[PDB]
C-alpha cells in the first residue's frame, strides 16, 4: 500500500507539473522542427543476450548460502565464462568495435 | 502521518535540487574565474525560483510532434521514477522497506530509457531521433556494468536489502574491499545520468540531443529527473562503499554523515562537468565493452570465492 | 481490494488485445511495456518478489526496450490510424467484459476470495522465491547449463545472421 | 577485516536462528489449537446457523483420506470479516 | 462431520507475552522446558495432525509458562531492563542489547 | 564460417533433437526443440540470396509460434496435474494442442504451406537437414506421447497430409519442392499409426530418411533443382540413372523394393486395428505419389533429354564423387526387402 | 613470452588484469585451508526445525539433550 | 487464481490471434509473438507460486531465457529482411511462391 | 524416453523434478505433497492403462487438492446461502463477523 | 571568494537531512516510541502479528510479562 501511495503520489506530482506547464502559459511556424544502425542492434541484442546473462547471475545471493558451495562457485564461473568467450569472439569480430 | 512522511521527502528533494541547479553554476564559474549567480537573492540562492517560475511559462510548444502522447508521457515517466527510486533509500530509516531494494534500483533505473527512446521519437527530428538512439546505447550499455558492481557487491552484503548494507557497513567502508568496483561504478553512475565527461546525448557542440524540442515544462520535467538521481547515485555511493555511522541511538548521525559524503559526490560530478573534454560516443562504448565490462565479469568471478575462500559468506538477513 | 488480481489480469488482456490489433510497431511496444508492468504487478501479489521483479527487470528493458530499439533502426517506417484500432480496443474492451459476462452471471465470481496465496507457512523462513530460481545450482543444474548454451550459441547465431 | 567480521554475522545469525528453534514448539501448539478454534467455530457459524435447508451435511470434508487436510488461508478466515481475509492474504506484501 | 476439537478442550492457559521477550528468554527456555517441547514436535512430525497431539501442547503452554513465573518471582527486574532496550531494534537483535545480557545472565547464572 | 561457429552450430542442431529425446521433463523436451529452430536458421540463410531470407523468415514464424503452443501446453498441464510431463489423466485439448503444434512443426497436413517454400529457397544440403535430421526431434515427443494422443485428429492429419502431398507434388516442377511434397505424404503414413504402433513409426521413418538421403545426394551430385536438370544425368553422370530410378519408385510404395514394407506393414496394423476405411483411401492416393515419381523417372532414366554442348565439357573434366553413404544408403534402401521381418 | 606481457602490461593494461583475476579465483578456492568451512558455516544454519527421533535405546550418540556433550558441536565456528 | 488464469490463457489466444493474422509490418508479429512469452511467463510463475512449487521456478526463467535468444534470431532476420527490400512488409515475402 | 541415455549412464539431470513431491529446496513441502505421493507409489508397477481405473480414488483427491474446486463450489453455495438469508435477515454477521469474540494467540 | 557558495549547498544541506532525520522519527512515534519492526521473513511477521494479538490492536504495545 505505502508503495502504492508513493508511486501514485509521485505520479500526480509529475502529471501535475506538466498540467501546469500547458496551462499556466494558457502559428507562426514555431512549430516546425534515418539508415540503419546495424551497429545499434547488434549492440542491442548483445545486451539482450547480457541482461538475461545477468538474470541467471542474480541468484548468486542466494545461493552462495547453499550446502553444496563448492557446486556453486563451479556453477557460476562456467557461465560468468562462457559469456566472457562469447563477449571474446565478438571483440575479434570486431562487433564490440563501433 | 505516512503521508507527512512523502511531504518531507519529495519537499526536500525538489527543494535540493533546485539549488544544485545554483551550485552547478557557481562552482563550475569560480573555477571558470566567474562569479556565478549573486544577485537576485544574496548569493544566487533565489535564481532557481526565477527559471522554475519562468520556464513553466513559456509556451509548451508541441512542435508537430508525431504524438503527444509520448511528448507527455516520457517528460512524466521520468520524474516519476527518478523521484521513486528515492522512496526504498536506506537511510537509517528507509522511506519504505523493501527487500528485494537493490535490485528495485536497478530496474526502475532501467526503466528510464524508455524516456529517451519516446522523447526522440515522438519529436519528429533527425537530431531528436538520432541523439535517442546513441543515447540510449549508452544507457543501456551502462546497465551491463552497473549491473554486476551491483551483483558483485551483493555477494559482501549478502543480500539485495538497501538497508542491510548499512550493517555491512557496522565497521568498515566498503570503499577498501571494492575500489576497482567503485571505481567502475562511479563511471556507471556518472555516464547513465547522460552526465559528464560523458554527455554524448544532448551533444551540444555536434548535437544540438533528444531534449532539443522540448522546452518550457516538458525540459524542466526532464531536468529535474537529472538532478534529482544525480543525487540518488551518489546517495548510493555514500550507501554501498562509503558507509556513515549506524547507532541505535543517534539515528541522526548516519544522516548527517549521509549529507557530509553525497555533497561531495554531488560537487565531485562538478568538478569533472568543468573538467573533461566529452568522450567521442564510439569512445564510451569502448570504456564499457572492451575495458569496464571485462574487469567487471572477472572481478564478479572474483567477489563470488572471496567468501567461499575466506569462509565469509556473508548472513542471509 | 480482494479483486486485486482480476483487475489486473483484465488489464494484462487488455495489452494482449492492443498488441492483437497489431497498432504501429513502437505505439503497441508500450502496450506490452504496459501489460508487463502489470504482469510485474500480479507475480507481486503472489509473493513471487525476485520472479517478478524479474520481469520488470529483464522483459520490461531488456527485451522489449531492445524491441522498440530496432523498430526505430527498420520497421517505425510510421507510414489505419491507431485511433481507429483505439476505436475497435475499446470495443474489444467491452467485448472481453461480455465473454466474463456470461460466466459472470452463471458464475468462482463475486470478484476475487481466497483465490491466492493459498497456503503460506504462517512460520518459517527461507519460505521465499529465489530460493527455487537459485536451484540452477544445486539440485537443478542442467536448465542452467542448457540456458547457457543459449545464450552463448546465441552470440554466434545471431552474428551469422547479421553477416 | 572483511574475513573476520561477516564470520562473526554468521555466528551472531546461529545465535539468532537457534533462538527461533526453541519457540516452534510454543508457536506451532498456539497455531495448530488457534486454527484448530477458527473452523469448530467457523463450523459451528456454518452449522449452528445458516444451514437449515436440505442436503446440506456440515463438515462434508471433500477429500477421502481423513487425513488432516492443513486447511486453506481461504477457509480460515474468509467467512470472515473482510480485513481478516487481506490481513492473512495481503498482510506481508504490504510491509511491515 | 469432520473431527474438529470442542473449543472448550482447546482452552489453555496462554504465554501471552510480546515476541520480544520471549526472544530474550527463548535460549533458556530450549535448555529448561525441551523434554517438554520436543515430544510435542516429535507427536507433530510422526503424527501429522494437530488434532491429536494437542496433549503435549497445552503441556508446551504450560512449561513455559512455569519458565517465566520463576523468572518473574526470580530476577525479574534485571529481565525487564533487557528486553526493554532489545524492542526498541527493529529486528530484535541480541548484537545491541549484550550488556543487559550478562546482568541477566549473572542473576540467572547464580539463582537457579 | 568461422569453423568455430560451424561448430557451434552444428552442435545445437545437434543437441537440439538429442536433449529433446533423452529428457522426460517435458520443459527440457521443448528447449531441445527450441534449440533446434534457433541453429537451423543460420545455416539457412548462408548463400544470404534474397529467397533465402524469405524462407528463414518464414521457416522461423511458423516454428515459433507452434514452439509457443507447446509451451502452453507444458504450462496447461502444469496447473492440471503437478507434474511437468504429459499423463493419462491429461485433459484432451491439453493433448490435441501439442498435436497441432508438433505436426506444425513437422509439417503435416492442413499446415504443410511452410515447408513446400522453405524447402525451395535453402542448398539441397540444408535441404536434407531441414527435411530429416529436424523431424526426428518433433517425433519423438508425439512417439513418447503416443498413449495417450487422439485416434481421429492423427488420422485426419495423417490422410489430408497423403493427398495435400500427393497433390502438391504432381504440378511441381522443382525438384528440391517435390521432395518436400513426398516428405509430408510421407510424414503422414508416419503419423497414421502412431497411435496404433509406435515402433513402425520408427521404421516408416528410418526407411524414409535412408531413401531421402541418397535420393538429395543425388539431386547435388549434379546440383540439380529442376526436372529437366536432372534429365541430362544421362550425359553429366550415367551410373547414377540406374538406382535414382528405383530409389524413387522406392520412395513410392512399389512391392519389390524396400519401400513397400513400410506401407505394408502399417496397413497390416491398422486392418489389424480395424481401420480399413482409413487405410483403403490412404494406400490409393499413395498411388498418385509414384504417378509424379515415375513422371520424373521417364525424363531422368527411360527417356533420354537433350542436352546442350557444353553438357561435354563438364564431361571431361573428372567429376567429383559421391561420397560412399549414397552408396550404403541406396542398396540397403532399394533391396532389403527380403530381410523385412527383422526389420520390423 | 614474458617480454610480451611487458608491452601488453604497458599498452592494454586492463585485458591482463582481467585475465589473471579471472582466474585468482580459480585458484584461491582449491588452496585455500578455509575453503573446507562455506560448505560447513552453511550447513550449520538451523533454518528449519530439527525434528527429534523416536528413542529406541539404541542410540548413544544422539545427544539427548541440548546440552549433553554429545552431538554437532560446532566449537569450530567459534574462533573459526 | 482460477479466474485468472483463464485471463491469461485468453491473453495467450488474443496473441495467438494476433501472430496468425498478420498485417503489414513484421516487427508487429514478432512483438506479438512475445505478447504471448509473457502470457507463458506469468501463467507459469503463478502456478508455481500458488503450488508452492519451489524447485519448478528455475522453469520461468528458462523460458524467458530461451524466448529471448529465440526472438533475438526473430529480429536479426527482420534486419536481414529490411536491409533486401527496405520496408519490412509481410507484404513483399512472395518469391518462393 | 525415446532414448534413455540418462538411466543408461546413470544421470538423473531431469528426473528429480518432474513432480510437486520431488525434493522442494530446504525441505518445503509443497501443497499435496502428500496426495501426490499416495497417488504415484499406487500407479508403481501398474502401468498406466491400469493407473487410470483402480488409482483414480488418488487422483480424484489430488485432483482437489491442487484445483481445489469442488471446495469452491461448497463455499460458493454457503456464500449465496448466506447471502439470501441475511437480506431477509434469516441469518445475521456471526460473532465472529461482529469481530472480537476473543481473538487469541 | 568561494566562500558563496556555501549559501546553496547550505540549503542542499538540510534540505537532504529533513528526510533522513524526519523518516527515521516518524517511525519512532507510529510505533510506540520503537524502531518500527521489520518483517522481511514469514516468521518475523508471525511475531508481529501474535504481538497485536496478545495487546491492544497495535505491535508496538508490548507486554512485559506481567500480562
Ligand atoms: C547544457 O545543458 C543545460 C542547460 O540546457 C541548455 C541549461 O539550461 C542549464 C541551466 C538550467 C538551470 C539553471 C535550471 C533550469 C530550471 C530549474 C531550476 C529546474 C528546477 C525547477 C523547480 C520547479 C525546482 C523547485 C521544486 C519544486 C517543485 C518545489 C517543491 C516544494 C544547465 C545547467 C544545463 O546543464
Ligand atoms: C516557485 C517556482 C515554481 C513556480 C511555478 C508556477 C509559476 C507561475 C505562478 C503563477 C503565474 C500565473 C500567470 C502565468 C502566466 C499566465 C498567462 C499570461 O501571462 O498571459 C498569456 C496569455 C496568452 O498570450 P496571448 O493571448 O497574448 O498570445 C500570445 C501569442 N501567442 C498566441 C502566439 C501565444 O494571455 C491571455 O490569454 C490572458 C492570460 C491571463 C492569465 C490570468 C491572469
Ligand atoms: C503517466 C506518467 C507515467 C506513469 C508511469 C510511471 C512509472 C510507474 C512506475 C514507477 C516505478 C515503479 C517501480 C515498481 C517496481 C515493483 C516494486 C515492488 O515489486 O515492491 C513491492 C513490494 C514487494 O514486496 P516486498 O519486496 O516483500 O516488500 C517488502 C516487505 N515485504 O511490496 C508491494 O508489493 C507493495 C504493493 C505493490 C506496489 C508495486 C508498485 C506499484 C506501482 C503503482 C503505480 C500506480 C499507483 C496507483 C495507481
Ligand atoms: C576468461 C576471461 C574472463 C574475462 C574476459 C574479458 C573479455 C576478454 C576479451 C578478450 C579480447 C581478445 C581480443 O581480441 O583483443 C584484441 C586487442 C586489440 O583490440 P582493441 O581493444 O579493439 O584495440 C583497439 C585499441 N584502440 O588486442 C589484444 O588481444 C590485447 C590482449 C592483452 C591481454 C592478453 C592476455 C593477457 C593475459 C595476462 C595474464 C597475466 C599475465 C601476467
Ligand atoms: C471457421 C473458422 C473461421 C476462422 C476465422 C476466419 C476469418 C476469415 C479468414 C479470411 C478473411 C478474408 C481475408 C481478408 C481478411 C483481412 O483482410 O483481415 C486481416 C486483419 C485486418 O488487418 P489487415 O491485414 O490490414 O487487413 C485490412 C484489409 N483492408 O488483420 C487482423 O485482424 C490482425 C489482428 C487484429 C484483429 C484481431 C485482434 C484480436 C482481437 C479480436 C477480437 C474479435 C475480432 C473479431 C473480428
Ligand atoms: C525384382 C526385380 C526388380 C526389377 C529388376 C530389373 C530392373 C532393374 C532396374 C533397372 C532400372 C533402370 C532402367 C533404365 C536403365 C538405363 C541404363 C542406361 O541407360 O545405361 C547406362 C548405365 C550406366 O552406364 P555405365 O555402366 O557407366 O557404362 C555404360 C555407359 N553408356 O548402364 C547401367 O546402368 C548398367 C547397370 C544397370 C543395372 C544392372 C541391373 C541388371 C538387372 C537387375 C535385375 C535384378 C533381378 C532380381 C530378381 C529377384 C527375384 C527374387
Amino acid at each position: 500500500m505505502n508503495l502504492y501511495t508513493v508511486i501514485f503520489i509521485n505520479i500526480l506530482l509529475s502529471l501535475t507539473l506538466i498540467l501546469v506547464a500547458f496551462w499556466l502559459p494558457q502559428y507562426s511556424e514555431k512549430a516546425n522542427p534515418l539508415p540503419f544502425s546495424m551497429k545499434f542492434f547488434l549492440v542491442a541484442i548483445t545486451f539482450l543476450l547480457f541482461d538475461l546473462e545477468i538474470a541467471l547471475l542474480l541468484p548468486l545471493p542466494w545461493a552462495i548460502q547453499t550446502i553444496k558451495t563448492s557446486t556453486m562457485m563451479i556453477m557460476a564461473f562456467i557461465l560468468v565464462t562462457i559469456l566472457s568467450l562469447g563477449l571474446a569472439y565478438e571483440w575479434t569480430q570486431k562487433g564490440l568495435e563501433w | 502521518m505516512f503521508f507527512i512522511n512523502i511531504l518531507t521527502l519529495l519537499v526536500p528533494i525538489l527543494i535540493a535540487m533546485a539549488f544544485l541547479t545554483l551550485v552547478e553554476r557557481k562552482i563550475l564559474g569560480y573555477m571558470q574565474l566567474r562569479k556565478g549567480p549573486n544577485i537576485v537573492g544574496p548569493y544566487g540562492i533565489l535564481q532557481p525560483f526565477a527559471d522554475a517560475m519562468k520556464l513553466f511559462m513559456k509556451e509548451p510548444m508541441r512542435p508537430l510532434t508525431t504524438s503527444m502522447s509520448l511528448f507527455i508521457i516520457a517528460p512524466t515517466l521520468s520524474l516519476t521514477l527518478a523521484l521513486s527510486l528515492w522512496v526504498p533509500l536506506p537511510m537509517p530509516h528507509p522511506l519504505i522497506n523493501l527487500n528485494l531494494g537493490i535490485l528495485f534500483i536497478l530496474a526502475t533505473s532501467s526503466l528510464s530509457v524508455y524516456s529517451i527512446l519516446w522523447s526522440g521519437w515522438a519529436s519528429n527530428s533527425k537530431y531528436s531521433l538520432f541523439g535517442a538512439l546513441r543515447a540510449v546505447a549508452q544507457t543501456i550499455s551502462y546497465e551491463v556494468t552497473m549491473a554486476i558492481i551491483l551483483l558483485s557487491v551483493l555477494l559482501m552484503n549478502g543480500s539485495y536489502s538497501l538497508q542491510t548494507l548499512i550493517t555491512t557497513q557496522e565497521h568498515m567502508w566498503l570503499l577498501l574491499p571494492a575500489w576497482p568496483m567503485a571505481m567502475m561504478w562511479f563511471i556507471s553512475t556518472l555516464a547513465e545520468t547522460n552526465r559528464a565527461p560523458f554527455d554524448l546525448t544532448e551533444g551540444e557542440s555536434e548535437l544540438v540531443g533528444f531534449n532539443v524540442e522540448y522546452a518550457a515544462g516538458p525540459f524542466a520535467l526532464f531536468f529535474m529527473a537529472e538532478y534529482t538521481n544525480i543525487i540518488l547515485m551518489n546517495a548510493l555511493t555514500t550507501i554501498i562503499f562509503l558507509g556513515p555511522l549506524y547507532y541505535i541511538n543517534l539515528p541522526e548521525l548516519y544522516s548527517t554523515n549521509f549529507m557530509m559524503e553525497a555533497l561531495l559526490l554531488s560537487s565531485t560530478f562538478l568538478w569533472i562537468r568543468a573538467s573533461y573534454p566529452r568522450f567521442r560516443y564510439d569512445q564510451l562504448m569502448h570504456l564499457l565493452w572492451k575495458n569496464f565490462l571485462p574487469l567487471t565479469l572477472a572481478l564478479c568471478m572474483w567477489h563470488i570465492s572471496l567468501p567461499i575462500f575466506t569462509a565469509g559468506v556473508p548472513p542471509y538477513m | 481490494m480482494n479483486n486485486y488480481i482480476f483487475v489486473l489480469s483484465s488489464l494484462f488482456l487488455v495489452g494482449c488485445l492492443g498488441l492483437a490489433l497489431k497498432p504501429s510497431p513502437i505505439y503497441g511496444g508500450l502496450g506490452l511495456i504496459v501489460s508487463g508492468f502489470v504482469g510485474c504487478l500480479m507475480v507481486l501479489g503472489f509473493g513471487g518478489s525476485f520472479l517478478g521483479l524479474m520481469v520488470f527487470l529483464i522483459y520490461l528493458g531488456g527485451m522489449l526496450v531492445v524491441f522498440g530499439y530496432t523498430t526505430a533502426m527498420a520497421t517505425e517506417e510510421y507510414p489505419g490510424s491507431n485511433w481507429l484500432i483505439l476505436g475497435f480496443l475499446v470495443l474489444g474492451v467491452i467485448m472481453e467484459v461480455f465473454l466474463i459476462c456470461v460466466l459472470n452471471y452463471y458464475d468462482l465470481g463475486d470478484g476475487l476470495g481466497d483465490w491466492l496465496m493459498y497456503e503460506v507457512d504462517d512460520v518459517g523462513v527461507m519460505l521465499e522465491g529465489g530460493i527455487g530460481v537459485a536451484a540452477m545450482y544445486s539440485c537443478a543444474t542442467w536448465m542452467m547449463v542448457v540456458a547457457g548454451w543459449s545464450l552463448f550459441a546465441g552470440i554466434f547465431i545471431i552474428i551469422e545472421i547479421t553477416r | 577485516r572483511m574475513m573476520r567480521w561477516n564470520q562473526e554475522r554468521r555466528r551472531l545469525l546461529i545465535e539468532d536462528l537457534e533462538a527461533r528453534i526453541a519457540l516452534m514448539p510454543l508457536f506451532q501448539a498456539e497455531k495448530d489449537r488457534r486454527t484448530l478454534q477458527i473452523l469448530r467455530e467457523n463450523l459451528e457459524e456454518e452449522a449452528i446457523i445458516m444451514k437449515d435447508v436440505p442436503n446440506w451435511k456440515v463438515g462434508e470434508s471433500v477429500f477421502h483420506t481423513t487425513r488432516w487436510v492443513p486447511p486453506l488461508i481461504g477457509e480460515m478466515y474468509g467467512l470472515r470479516t473482510k480485513e481478516e481475509m487481506s490481513n492473512a492474504n495481503f498482510g506481508f506484501t504490504w510491509y511491515t | 462431520i469432520v473431527e474438529l476439537p470442542t473449543l472448550e478442550e482447546l482452552k489453555v492457559e496462554e504465554v501471552k507475552v510480546s515476541s520480544a521477550v520471549l526472544k530474550a528468554a527463548a535460549h533458556h527456555y530450549g535448555a529448561q522446558c525441551d523434554k517438554t517441547n520436543k515430544e510435542f514436535m516429535l507427536c507433530r512430525w510422526e503424527e501429522k495432525d494437530p488434532r491429536r497431539c494437542l496433549k503435549e501442547g497445552k503441556l508446551v503452554n504450560g512449561c513455559a509458562l512455569n519458565f517465566f513465573r520463576q523468572i518473574k518471582s526470580h530476577c525479574a527486574e534485571p529481565f525487564t531492563e533487557y528486553w526493554t532496550c532489545l524492542d526498541y531494534s527493529n529486528m530484535q537483535l541480541f548484537r545491541h542489547c549484550r550488556q543487559q545480557q550478562a546482568k541477566f545472565d549473572q542473576c540467572v547464572l547464580d539463582k537457579l | 564460417m568461422n569453423p568455430i561457429t560451424l561448430a557451434i552450430i552444428y552442435f545445437t542442431i545437434f543437441l537440439g533433437p538429442v536433449i529433446t529425446m533423452s529428457s522426460t521433463n517435458l520443459m527440457l523436451m521443448w528447449v531441445g526443440l527450441e534449440f533446434s529452430l534457433l541453429a537451423i536458421i543460420p545455416m539457412l540463410i548462408n548463400k544470404k540470396n534474397p529467397r533465402s531470407t524469405e524462407a528463414a523468415t518464414k521457416y522461423f514464424v511458423t516454428q515459433a509460434t507452434a514452439s509457443m503452443i507447446i509451451l502452453l501446453a507444458i504450462v496447461l498441464n502444469y496447473k492440471q496435474l503437478g507434474t511437468w510431463m504429459f499423463q493419462q489423466q491429461t485433459n484432451g485439448l491439453i493433448l490435441n494442442m501439442t498435436l497441432m503444434a508438433l505436426s506444425m512443426k513437422l509439417g503435416l497436413a492442413p499446415f504443410h504451406f511452410w515447408l513446400p517454400e522453405v524447402t525451395q529457397g535453402i542448398p539441397l544440403h540444408m535441404g536434407l537437414i531441414l527435411l530429416t535430421w529436424q523431424k526426428i526431434a518433433p517425433l519423438s515427443i508425439l512417439i513418447q506421447i503416443y498413449p495417450l494422443l487422439n485416434s481421429t485428429i492423427i488420422l485426419m492429419l495423417a490422410i489430408t497430409s497423403i493427398f495435400m502431398g500427393a497433390w502438391g507434388g504432381l504440378n511441381q516442377t522443382q525438384m528440391r519442392k517435390i521432395m518436400a511434397y513426398s516428405s509430408i505424404a510421407h510424414m503422414g503414413w508416419m503419423l497414421a499409426i502412431l497411435p496404433y504402433n509406435p515402433s513402425l513409426t520408427l521404421l516408416n521413418l528410418m526407411i524414409y530418411i535412408i531413401l531421402t538421403a541418397p535420393m538429395f545426394m543425388a539431386l547435388m551430385l549434379n546440383n540439380s533443382m529442376t526436372i529437366n536438370s536432372i534429365s541430362l544425368l544421362w550425359n553429366k553422370t550415367p551410373a547414377m540413372l540406374t538406382m535414382i530410378s528405383l530409389m524413387l519408385l522406392s520412395l513410392g510404395g512399389l512391392p519389390p523394393l524396400t519401400g513397400f514394407l513400410p506401407k505394408w506393414i502399417i496397413i497390416t496394423e491398422l486392418m489389424k486395428n480395424n481401420c480399413l476405411i482409413m487405410a483403403t483411401l490412404m494406400a490409393m492416393m499413395a498411388l498418385l505419389n509414384l504417378f509424379f515419381y515415375t513422371r520424373l523417372i521417364y525424363s531422368t532414366s527411360l527417356t533420354m533429354f537433350p542436352t546442350n554442348n557444353n553438357s561435354k565439357m563438364m564431361t571431361h573434366q573428372t567429376k567429383t564423387k559421391p561420397n560412399l553413404m549414397f552408396s550404403t544408403l541406396a542398396i540397403m534402401s532399394t533391396m532389403t526387402l527380403p530381410l523385412a521381418p527383422q526389420l520390423i | 613470452i614474458s617480454a610480451f606481457l611487458k608491452n601488453a602490461w604497458a599498452k592494454e593494461p586492463v585485458l591482463v588484469v582481467s585475465f589473471s583475476v579471472w582466474g585468482l579465483a580459480i585458484i584461491m578456492p582449491m588452496i585455500s585451508p578455509y575453503t573446507k568451512y562455506a560448505s560447513m558455516i552453511n550447513k550449520a544454519t538451523p533454518y528449519n526445525y530439527p525434528v527429534p527421533v523416536r528413542d529406541d535405546g539404541n542410540m548413544p550418540d544422539v545427544p539427548s539433550h541440548p546440552q549433553d556433550p554429545l552431538g554437532p558441536s560446532l566449537d569450530w565456528l567459534k574462533n573459526l | 487464481m482460477p479466474s485468472t488464469f483463464f485471463n491469461l490463457t485468453m491473453a495467450f489466444s488474443l496473441s495467438l490471434l494476433g501472430t496468425l493474422m498478420f498485417r503489414s509490418h513484421l516487427m508487429s508479429t514478432l512483438l506479438c509473438l512475445e505478447g504471448m512469452v509473457l502470457s507463458l511467463f506469468i501463467m507459469t510463475s503463478v502456478t508455481s507460486l500458488n503450488s508452492n512449487s519451489m524447485s519448478s521456478m528455475p522453469i520461468p526463467i528458462t523460458i524467458l531465457v530461451f524466448a529471448a535468444c529465440e526472438a533475438a534470431v526473430g529480429l536479426a532476420l527482420l534486419v536481414k529482411v529490411s536491409n533486401t527490400y527496405g520496408t519490412d512488409y509481410v507484404q513483399n515475402l512472395n518469391l518462393l511462391q | 524416453p525415446f532414448l534413455d541415455i540418462q538411466k543408461k549412464l546413470g544421470i538423473s539431470l531431469d528426473r528429480h523434478f518432474m513432480f510437486l513431491s520431488a525434493e522442494q529446496p530446504y525441505k518445503n513441502a509443497a501443497r499435496c505433497h502428500a496426495f501426490e505421493k499416495e497417488w504415484i507409489e499406487c500407479a508403481h508397477g501398474i502401468g498406466g492403462t491400469r493407473a487410470k481405473k483402480e488409482c483414480k480414488i488418488e487422483f480424484d483427491d489430488f485432483e482437489e487438492c491442487l484445483l481445489r474446486y469442488k471446495t469452491m463450489r461448497r463455499m460458493h453455495d454457503i456464500k449465496k446461502q448466506r447471502e439470501k438469508l441475511m437480506k431477509e435477515g434469516k441469518y445475521t454477521p456471526p460473532p465472529h463477523h461482529s469481530g472480537r469474540e476473543e481473538p487469541r494467540p | 571568494m568561494w566562500f558563496e557558495i556555501l549559501p546553496g549547498l547550505a540549503i542542499m544541506g538540510v534540505c537532504l537531512v529533513i528526510p533522513g532525520v524526519s523518516t527515521a522519527y516518524i517511525h519512532k512515534f507510529t510505533n510506540g516510541g520503537k524502531e518500527k519492526r521489520v518483517a522481511r521473513v514469514q516468521y518475523q511477521w508471525y511475531l508481529m502479528e501474535r504481538d497485536r494479538r496478545i495487546s491492544g490492536v497495535n505491535r508496538y504495545y508490548v507486554s512485559k510479562g506481567l500480562e
